[PDB]
């Protein structure tokens, strides 16, 4: 169907290869006090 | 970069949210340190009026009376 110039249908990138974006502090679905508590009481460490 | 500073004068509340999210180790230190002097200023008179008053001071030394001497007796010699 398609003709390729120095390329191929295999070397064409995967459909979703482009990672979405880094999230910022905004667009964080975890309140500041929650991750603050996990920051100051060392949760994963106790686990 | 991803989470740089938006500036205290370009939205205080937005700066406070950024700091609680990215620099808790300062934010909660400031909150601790401000919560003492401020509460001491504000809550103390309430506690003095409603919960209980301020205690009466301790002697600290012999309480020498502010008067002149009186002639007594009893317990004399003989
Ligand atoms: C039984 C004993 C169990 C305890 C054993 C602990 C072993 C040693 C623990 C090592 C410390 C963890 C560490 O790696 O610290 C470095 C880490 C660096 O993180 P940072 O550079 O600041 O990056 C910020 C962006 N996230 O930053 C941290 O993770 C430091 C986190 C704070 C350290 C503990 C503080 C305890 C005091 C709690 C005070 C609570 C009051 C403060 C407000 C809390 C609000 C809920
Ligand atoms: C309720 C409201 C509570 C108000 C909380 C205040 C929010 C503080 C904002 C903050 O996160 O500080 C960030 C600021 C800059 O840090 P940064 O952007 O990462 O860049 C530095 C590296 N170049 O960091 C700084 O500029 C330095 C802050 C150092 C704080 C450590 C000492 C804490 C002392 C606690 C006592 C509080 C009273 C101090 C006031 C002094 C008055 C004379
Ligand atoms: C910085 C911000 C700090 C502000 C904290 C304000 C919190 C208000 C809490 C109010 C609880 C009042 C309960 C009470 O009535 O306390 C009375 C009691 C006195 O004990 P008593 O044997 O009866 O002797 C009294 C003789 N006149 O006991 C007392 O007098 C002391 C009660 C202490 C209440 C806890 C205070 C600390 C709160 C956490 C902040 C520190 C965290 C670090």
């Amino acid at each position: 169907i398609n003709i390729y110039a120095g390329g191929s249908a295999a070397a064409a990138p995967p459909a979703g290869f482009r990672i979405h974006r880094p999230a910022t502090w905004e667009e964080s679905e975890e309140g500041a006090l929650s991750k603050a508590t996990k920051y100051f009481l060392l949760a994963e460490m106790f686990r | 970069m991803i989470n740089a500073n938006p500036g205290f004068w370009n939205g205080p509340f937005r700066y406070l949210r950024w700091s609680a999210h990215n620099r808790p180790h300062l934010f909660f230190a400031f909150a601790i340190g401000i919560a003492g002097p401020v509460a001491a200023l504000t809550l103390t008179p309430l506690r003095r009026k409603y919960l209980y008053p301020d205690h009466s001071p301790l002697p600290q030394s012999y309480p020498l009376p502010q008067r002149a001497r009186e002639q007594l007796t009893g317990f004399d010699d003989e």
